[PDB]
């Protein structure tokens, strides 16, 4: 028993031009420079909204991010990710929304019940 | 003159007084000599500005306007009108001189695909808050401005240059939200976005920042679009 | 009176749109129509213009800072820095005029008087941020003045947690400090009001609780800092 | 007891009324053991590849995979380039000037 959970770009109007950590993966932030419920913060900057994928598989939700090879600063390269969360017994798993912020903070979010 | 002009704008920058860098652009401009790198960089800065918290304005009233047409006043048109009459007079002002002194037939590719972006830009603000056939008029004006700067920095310029990616940028949000052509925007930001990968490596730590943050910015648009 | 309506939602759309200079202009012409202003009226005016002269007290500081840098000089620096001062003065002028003409009355609710008088000794205080010589002596004495008459007021009618009464008491102690160079007496005023706040916080609903409680903290943070 | 001198913080400001030729390269891998960690020359490239499989974390549970490349330069002996990792968690790939 598995249901998919869409990322949607929290942002909405769109960019136009603009006026001219490391090198790791993850975990949470306070800032940018329990009951029935589930809330988590990742950060997952190296990936667009079509290279992550959010699932629920049980008691779990899945993160699966993964991104063929790229050029950077140094040379080519290619990350691949994948976290897992507990969903908490009051929790259900069709409430559980996820949304990725223009400064690449994805939170998964599921409302109390 | 001119000096002192441009450094009550470099004053003005470190204020955040981005109606005073404006004003005291647009007469270093009005003085006749041609902009360096660092002078057009200081204008755009200025009127981007103002034109962008004019723009922010308008959105919330306007969409204030759209909603309170429901549930039931008069005074978000009268004010919605006021601002976009102050917008409409910073754009025509941007575009006096940028017909006036800046358009030029020399020289540098880069500085002409630069000002024809700007024309493209200040009739596209336009655009957004224009009706009739004013508005058919403005999407023409904005169109033939961004097509003649394509043209040119398809000949002249790689396709990692911040400037072309940033024009390649804007046109494809004019296909989309102004002329209605879905289809036209996603085809022009794919392409421009593919030709600027292949090509990152021939960039300086300089060039690659502003080409790398701006196909970030095509790639979300594309999200946002497909 | 439709006039009036008209005006203050214009302000409400100026506020949401985060236009401040417009929301200033629309308050004033409010204030202009005659009619006393309702504690949600009061606050419009006072947001507007606050920002309004908010902005240019922070650029001001910006260009002084560059001018005192710039010494260990370029004329332009200071022609600008005269500028703005020039248009942060005028701002002040505008609501410090509003306040005499038509706000500031010998009736009614200690609460709206309270609020005028404080709002007197702000702009004055804004003014000798940027002040000189004589004038900004005679600045000083007029920011005292609207203060004390202030804080005389909300002593005898309000209770030591009302939230305009610590607001006024903060500022009052922010001019010793900052104005007046008088410490001592900015540290004495800021602990007696927040002694005086703690005792009586029970006395307060929900509503005065939340912003005596965030004052408290503020008077506490400038303490912290002074002493 | 003479004159107190403030203990200012950096924390607060004044508050007032609130409103109503070579190589070498420095990586961070610090979430992969030496060997999880593979380095290779591969023609004229340094390959860096880096995997662990899943483990418990501070949220849940993290598998980790990423493959890094950079250009060798001409005159670089491939048989000059070294690696060492820091206890830090930091890996560097450098190679004496040939
Ligand atoms: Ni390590």
């Amino acid at each position: 028993m598995e249901i998919p959970v869409p990322v949607q770009p929290s942002w909405l109007r769109r960019a136009s031009a603009p006026l001219p950590g490391r090198l790791f993966d993850q975990r949470f932030g306070e800032g940018l420079l329990d009951p029935g419920h589930f809330s988590v913060l990742l950060d997952v900057k190296h990936f667009s909204p079509e290279e992550i994928a959010v699932k629920v598989v049980g008691e779990h939700v899945e993160v699966h991010a993964r991104h063929e090879e790229r050029p950077d600063e140094h040379g080519f390269v290619a990350r691949e990710f994948h976290r897992r969360y507990r969903l908490p017994p009051g929790v259900d798993p069709a409430a559980v929304t996820s949304a990725l912020s223009p400064e690449g903070v994805l939170s998964i979010q599921a409302a109390p019940a | 003159e001119r000096a002192s002009l441009i450094q009550k704008a470099k004053l003005a920058e470190q204020a955040e007084r981005y109606e005073d860098m404006a004003a005291f652009m647009k007469g270093a401009v009005e003085k006749g000599e041609e902009l360096s790198c660092e002078e057009r960089n200081l204008l755009s800065v200025a009127y981007k500005n103002v034109v962008g918290g004019q723009r922010a304005a308008w959105r919330v009233l306007s969409s204030i306007e759209q909603k309170s047409n429901e549930e039931g006043g008069p005074e978000v048109r009268e004010y919605r009108e006021k601002v976009e009459t102050e917008l409409q007079g910073v754009c025509d002002t941007v575009l006096g001189l940028l017909d006036s002194h800046l358009i030029k037939e020399a020289g540098d590719a880069e500085s002409r695909v630069f000002y024809l972006k700007m024309k493209g830009d200040y009739y596209r603000y336009l655009a957004e808050v224009a009706t009739g056939d004013d508005k058919k008029r403005i999407i023409d004006s904005a169109r033939s401005a961004y097509q003649e700067a394509m043209d040119i920095s398809a000949a002249a310029m790689p396709p990692t240059n911040p400037i072309r990616l940033g024009l390649a940028l804007n046109f494809s949000v004019f296909h989309y939200e102004i002329a209605n052509s879905p289809e036209e925007a996603i085809s022009l930001a794919k392409t421009t976005f593919d030709e600027a990968m292949a090509d990152l490596h021939t960039l300086s730590e300089d060039s690659y920042k502003d080409s790398t943050l701006i196909m970030q910015l095509l790639r979300d648009n594309l999200t946002l679009w497909t």
